[PDB]
């Protein structure tokens, strides 16, 4: 892994960082309230007379169990199109209220029901913001809306006109039925949700979870917090979960991280041997998956803990190098230099009676290579 | 009468706990130092964009509050009571005496002479304060209760009030009253702006002190 | 820029090798920081420790010399100064040499120059008692050796009394190591709260744009996201580069400081301190050094009148190191820098030309 | 950026804080310019004539 | 339609300035280092002998 | 439809130069700063005594 991250086939001694470890998780746990409730869509995707373009209806569906499956399969729908959310993934998620509009309009104008259009009904009848975020469906009704000798009881903002539908209609001047579904998501605790799809639950153990929406990763541990109530959580600092409440118990939970860093691969030189050395950077070293030993800088794994102190080598961290000497690697605080008591007193004075002439060297860079890049022909 | 608030009328801005951030928020606040009318025992306010409420006795004056935006029929409004027994929320198409109030026999109730549509029920010295607010078809309501050790002035101090309601209702609204109960045998009222403020919270995670950015430059 | 999720991670391909560029950047500015402070403090080769028992003259090293019943065996200097200055892939590799370390190396060099003086820093230290080398000190200012020989109790009160008063204004100032902390705290900050920023797209939350769209759409909405943290976590490492530039000129000045201040006597006007330098003292501090610059300072002057030569025999006399000097009536030599007259002889003056050339010549 | 438009400065609000780092980093700038000028000619305690 | 227009205008003005900001940096770096030979020119050949 | 695909390649590699010419700057003030020391030995140490 040295040879590859360094792209060569020689390594000189040194350290180097390689990779990460990253405590992978494991068992998933859904937290979803105490299901019941069903959502009966067939009063509004099922109702005998609809509602006109111009006062459309508004039906707040409330905290239920809602199955976009039943509608999104039910191939009877000519326009299904989901904007925040693509449709599959409906029914698994959760949110505070969904909204359903309810209206009738032309065939050719269901392509005005939807975000930043204009015409005669997205201008003053209907306008869906610019950010909307559910889902909107239309189907074809001729044979319940239209009447011979025309239906002039549908009518729209243009002050009022009427549609006179009538049976002999080309397609796109029949009657269509239109839905709008907006999810929407306040600041309450939680609301309607999917299918589920059964739960469970657990603690102390990398795990991979989901709070009825939130959707994370890491070690759950009793929230021994003074999390008041009317509450559902607490992002502490930076802004981060960093805790949560169960639904079904209702009690506080941490969420601290998972346990990871980098690792560092210690070589003598290839050159030398083939042996080496691992440090796992500020990991707890009973976390990890001989000699294993502890460091201020992380568990090292290859090398042996020795008592002497050389001259530093190959630098770990915290005062402690490594070398390759005792055919082998192993660790150690290296040493400042040897001591050196001076013979001092008030009357005693050192006085040199040789010398030697001493010549050393001193190595600068003066300069660099001039290049140039044309701009335009990189 | 007018009179003047200190530091008065700061709410959670929502769920989610929290320690010892000075955190900062954009929302709709009573800005510090304000002009708040004063009311004594009463007429129809407006509402324009919510409202901070505080209140005081050892009786049960106050009596709950009447919103909407006609405060009659022919369109829909709220009304929130309280008799001897407790609260009752109720969203109908109603008829208000213009002079709406109950008595204390202990007979009461002269409030409205109309009940009609009803599309939501419920049923089931001190200074209580009050924020009502209004967004995307939710009626939210903020609360608090604070014992004085007066009987019936605005007091100076800091107490942050905790959420209490969430109504999803649709109503729209314009204009509200108060409700109190009559003798046979003192009220504020601040509105709210959009406001940029900076929250002290403690370490169980409650807000003790604040700061209206907007009042000097020391702020 | 993902947090372990491999639809990002994959788009992240595309952009081929920015990220293996900044952790180049940041591990060759990480390893420079062990370098500024090997060659600020490892000026030694020897540990030298301090005589038991301790008469230096008069003078009282006691409060920057180390403490053994004291928190990694600092001075009690040294401790006022350290008390008075883990998340989504960000992590701090710890220092090469520890704080005991460093106190070791500052304690070495100030052994070494309380009992050898300069010598230790050319050579195998001789010790000399400390009053000698206070003389050699004041010599190299230009006083005379009597005049530390003649007032050592009174030097060694002052100097004594000016040490207890560096611990009374830091027990009561370390703002350029202060600034150092905060902004790069002030930076890692930023960097985090970059990531919960939309840049344009749905939500900041890559959980969130895999729950509402479908691959086709949450590629769109995935690239704008990548696009701006790699613009952030590159701006944090261009500013990273431009910082350790100044902390590194820094280091190198330090490095200096403890060549010529340290192990010598400067010459260099206002370069260890603020009068005529004598000598100086390193101590350790959180992430840089202290000195402790003893100078030389002139007090209390007179004036007299001067001439440049004096006349005698038709000759012109100048003085060999001095200062003609009259007290109002009567002609004398001192040395320029402290006040200590002598009778004029011919063997403290010497004669060239005769005395009508020189302007201002005297008769005497 | 924007320059007195307002569908700018919302658009640019989504940013996060990278116009107040910039303006930190030449604030900065800004104060060291006088530094190196106090350094350079107030080396004198008294004015003399 | 315009919001996308703008978002390409905010890229390019903010990628300007921060090349501007850069270089602003990297220069006054440059006269910090030639006001600190100065102080030490000042100090040590007009304060005194060299 | 050549020039959406083109404007990501031109933005690719204009970041790419970028960076490349910031770091080139901060690396010439580096080797500036030694050659001045080179110099100043040259003057101290070649021609006298220090
Ligand atoms: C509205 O109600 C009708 C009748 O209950 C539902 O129609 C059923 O659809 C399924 C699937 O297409 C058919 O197998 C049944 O035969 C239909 N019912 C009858 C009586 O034949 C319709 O699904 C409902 N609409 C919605 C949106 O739920
Ligand atoms: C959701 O339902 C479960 C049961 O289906 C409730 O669990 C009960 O919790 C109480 C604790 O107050 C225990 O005494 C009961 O024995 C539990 N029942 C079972 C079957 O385990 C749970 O409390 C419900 N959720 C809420 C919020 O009340
Ligand atoms: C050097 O100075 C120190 C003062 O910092 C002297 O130590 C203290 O002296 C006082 C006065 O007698 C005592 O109360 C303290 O207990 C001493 N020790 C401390 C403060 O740690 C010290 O005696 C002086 N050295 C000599 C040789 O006189
Ligand atoms: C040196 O002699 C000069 C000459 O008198 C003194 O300077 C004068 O001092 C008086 C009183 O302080 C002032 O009023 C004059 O303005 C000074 N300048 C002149 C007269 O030119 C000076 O005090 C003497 N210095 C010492 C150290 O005694
Ligand atoms: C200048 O200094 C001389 C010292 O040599 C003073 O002259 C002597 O003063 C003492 C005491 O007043 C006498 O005992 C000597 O007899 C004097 N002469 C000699 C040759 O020593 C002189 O007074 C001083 N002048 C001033 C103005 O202070
Ligand atoms: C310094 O001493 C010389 C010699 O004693 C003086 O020179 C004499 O000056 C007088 C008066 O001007 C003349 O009459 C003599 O002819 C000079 N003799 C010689 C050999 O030059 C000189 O004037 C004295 N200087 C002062 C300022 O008194
Ligand atoms: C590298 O290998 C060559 C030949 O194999 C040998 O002469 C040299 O000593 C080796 N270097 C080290 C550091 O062992
Ligand atoms: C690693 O975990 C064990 C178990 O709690 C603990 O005893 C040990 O101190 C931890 N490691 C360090 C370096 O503290
Ligand atoms: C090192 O010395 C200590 C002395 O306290 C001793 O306890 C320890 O066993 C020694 N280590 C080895 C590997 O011998
Ligand atoms: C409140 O506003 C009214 C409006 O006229 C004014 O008369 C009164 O003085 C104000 N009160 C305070 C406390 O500013
Ligand atoms: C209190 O008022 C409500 C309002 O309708 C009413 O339903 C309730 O019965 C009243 N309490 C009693 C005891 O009648
Ligand atoms: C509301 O009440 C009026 C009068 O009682 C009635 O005409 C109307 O139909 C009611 N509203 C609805 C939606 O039924
Ligand atoms: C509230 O009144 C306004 C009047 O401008 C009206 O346009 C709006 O539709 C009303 N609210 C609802 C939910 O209808
Ligand atoms: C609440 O806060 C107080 C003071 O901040 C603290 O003493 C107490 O432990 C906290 N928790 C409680 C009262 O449950
Ligand atoms: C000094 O100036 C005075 C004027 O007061 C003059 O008489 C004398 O000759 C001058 N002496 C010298 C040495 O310049």
């Amino acid at each position: 892994e040295t040879k590859c991250t360094l792209k060569s086939f020689t390594v000189e001694k040194g350290i180097y960082q390689t990779s990460n470890f990253r405590v992978q998780p494991t068992e998933s746990i859904v937290r979803f309230p105490n299901i019941t409730n069903l959502c009966p869509f067939g009063e509004v995707f099922n109702a005998t007379r609809f509602a006109s373009v111009y006062a459309w209806n508004r039906k707040r569906i409330s905290n239920c169990v809602a199955d976009y499956s039943v509608l999104y399969n039910s191939a009877s729908f000519s326009t299904f199109k989901c904007y925040g959310v693509s449709p599959t993934k409906l029914n698994d998620l959760c949110f505070t209220n969904v909204y359903a509009d309810s209206f009738v309009i032309r065939g050719d104008e269901v392509r005005q029901i939807a975000p930043g259009q204009t015409g005669k009904i997205a201008d003053y009848n209907y306008k869906l913001p610019d950010d909307f975020t559910g889902c909107v469906i239309a189907w074809n009704s001729n044979n319940l809306d239209s009447k011979v000798g025309g239906n002039y009881n549908y009518l729209y903002r243009l002050p009022l006109q009427s549609y006179g539908f009538q049976p002999t209609n080309g397609v796109g001047y029949q009657p269509y039925r239109v839905v709008v579904l907006s999810f929407e998501l306040l600041h309450a605790p939680a609301t309607v949700c999917g299918p589920k799809k059964s739960t469970n639950l657990v603690k102390n153990k990398c795990v991979n979870f989901n709070f009825n929406g939130l959707t994370g990763t890491g070690v759950l541990t009793e929230s021994n917090k003074k999390f008041l109530p009317f509450q559902q959580f607490g992002r502490d600092i930076a802004d981060t979960t960093d805790a949560v409440r169960d639904p079904q118990t209702l009690e506080i939970l941490d969420i601290t991280p998972c346990s990871f860093g980098g690792v560092s691969v210690i070589t003598p030189g290839t050159n030398t041997s083939n042996q080496v050395a691992v440090l796992y950077q500020g990991v707890n070293c009973t976390e990890v998956p001989s000699n294993v030993f502890q460091t201020r800088a992380g568990c090292l794994i290859g090398a042996e803990h020795v008592n002497n102190s050389y001259e530093c080598d190959i630098p770990i961290g915290a005062g402690i190098c490594a070398s390759y000497q005792t055919q082998s690697i192993i660790a150690y605080t290296m040493s400042l230099g040897a001591e050196n008591s001076v013979a001092y007193s008030n009357n005693s004075i050192a006085i040199p009676t040789n010398f030697t002439i001493s010549v050393t060297t001193e190595i600068l860079p003066v300069s660099m290579t001039k290049t140039s890049v044309d701009c335009t022909m990189y | 009468a007018y009179t003047n608030s200190f530091t008065r009328g700061v709410y959670y801005p929502d769920k989610v706990f929290r320690s010892s951030v000075l955190h900062s928020t954009q929302d709709l606040f009573l800005p510090f130092f304000s002009n708040v009318t004063w009311f004594h025992a009463n007429p129809v306010l407006p509402f324009n964009d919510g409202v901070y409420f505080a209140s005081t006795e050892k009786s049960n004056i106050i009596r709950g509050w009447i919103f909407g935006t006609t405060l009659d029929s022919k369109t829909q409004s709220l009304l929130i009571v309280n008799n001897a027994t407790n609260v009752v929320i109720k969203v109908c198409e109603f008829q208000f005496c213009n002079d709406p109030f109950l008595g204390v026999m202990e007979s009461e109730f002269r409030v409205y002479s109309s009940a009609n549509n009803c599309t939501f029920e419920y049923v089931s010295k001190n200074l209580r304060e009050f924020v009502f607010k209004n967004i995307d078809g939710y009626f939210k309501i903020y609360s608090k209760h604070t014992p004085i050790n007066l009987v019936r002035d605005l007091p100076q101090g800091f107490s942050a009030l905790e959420p209490l309601v969430d109504l999803p209702i649709g109503i729209n609204i314009t204009r509200f009253q108060t409700l109190l109960a009559l003798h046979r045998s003192a009220y504020y009222v601040g509105y709210l702006q959009p406001r940029t403020f900076l929250l002290k919270y403690n370490e169980n995670g409650t807000i003790t002190d604040a700061v209206d950015c907007a009042l000097d430059p020391l702020s | 820029i993902c947090g372990d999720s491999t639809e990002c991670s994959n788009l992240l391909l595309q952009y081929g090798s920015f990220c293996t560029q900044l952790n180049r950047a940041l591990t060759g500015i990480a390893v420079e920081q062990d370098k500024n402070t090997q060659e600020v403090f490892a000026q030694v080769k020897q540990i030298y420790k301090t005589p038991p028992i301790k008469d230096f003259g008069g003078f009282n090293f006691s409060q920057i010399l180390p403490d053994p019943s004291k928190p990694s065996k600092r001075s009690f200097i040294e401790d006022l100064l350290f008390n008075k200055v883990k998340f989504n892939g960000l992590t701090v590799l710890p220092p090469l040499l520890t704080d005991e370390m460093i106190a070791q190396y500052t304690s070495a060099l100030l052994a070494g120059t309380i009992t050898s003086g300069w010598t230790f820093g050319a050579g195998a230290a001789l010790q000399i008692p400390f009053a000698m080398q206070m003389a050699y000190r004041f010599n190299g200012i230009g006083v005379t050796q009597n005049v530390l020989y003649e007032n050592q109790k009174l030097i060694a009160n002052q100097f004594n009394s000016a040490i207890g008063k560096i611990q009374d204004s830091l027990s009561s100032a370390l703002g350029k190591l202060q600034d150092v902390v905060n902004q790069n705290a002030q930076a890692l900050n930023t960097l985090v709260k970059q990531l919960s920023s939309n840049f344009g797209a749905i939500s900041s939350v890559l959980n969130d744009i895999l729950s509402r769209l479908d691959p086709p759409e949450a590629e769109v909405q995935i690239d704008r996201l990548i696009t701006g943290r790699l613009q952030s976590l590159q701006t944090y490492v261009t500013q990273q580069l431009i910082r350790a530039a100044e902390i590194r000129a820094s280091a190198n000045l330090a490095a200096t400081k403890m060549s010529e201040c340290v192990l010598g006597q400067s010459k260099r006007v206002d370069f260890c301190g603020k009068g005529y330098h004598l000598m100086s003292f390193p101590q350790s501090a959180p992430h840089g050094v202290v000195f402790l610059h003893v100078t030389y300072v002139p007090a209390q002057e007179k004036n007299f009148t001067t001439a440049p030569a004096i006349c005698h025999d038709g000759k012109a006399h100048f003085p060999r190191e001095g200062v003609f000097v009259s007290n109002g009536t009567h002609w004398f030599v001192t040395q320029r820098n402290f006040y200590e007259p002598q009778i004029i002889t011919t063997d403290n003056t010497f004669v060239s030309g005769n005395c009508d050339v020189v302007i201002g010549i005297v008769n005497n």
